[PDB]
């Protein structure tokens, strides 16, 4: 069925248990953006 | 003694503009990774025309 309307699928849909796992990346760590922040000693390039 | 250190001199400044494209590099004493000269900073897919002003 829906949950959102309790009408329900016109075709069926498989289902039931299933292994997964989170992977190392995450966005909670990786995502950033820096607005002014220190440059390279030689070049006033970013860092990366 | 002369032509000895007349010589060096000739492949010691040499080696500050272009360190190995004339016989084997010199790198810092002892240990391993050969210095990187002028002309060692321009050339190479990380020289300065690339990984600073084509790209930054």
């Amino acid at each position: 069925y829906d949950g959102r309307t309790g009408e329900p699928f016109e075709g069926p849909i498989v289902v039931g248990q299933m292994f997964i796992m989170k992977l190392y990346h995450m966005v909670e760590d990786k995502m950033h953006a820096r607005s002014t922040g220190p440059y390279s000693l030689i070049t006033q390039q970013p860092l990366g | 003694i002369i032509r000895n250190e007349k010589r060096m001199l000739q492949e010691a400044v040499d080696a500050v503009i272009d360190n190995g494209r004339r016989g084997s590099p010199v790198t810092n004493p002892g240990s391993e990774r050969p210095l990187r000269s002028l002309t060692d900073i321009l050339s190479g897919k990380q020289g300065r025309f690339r990984q600073n002003l084509l790209g930054k």
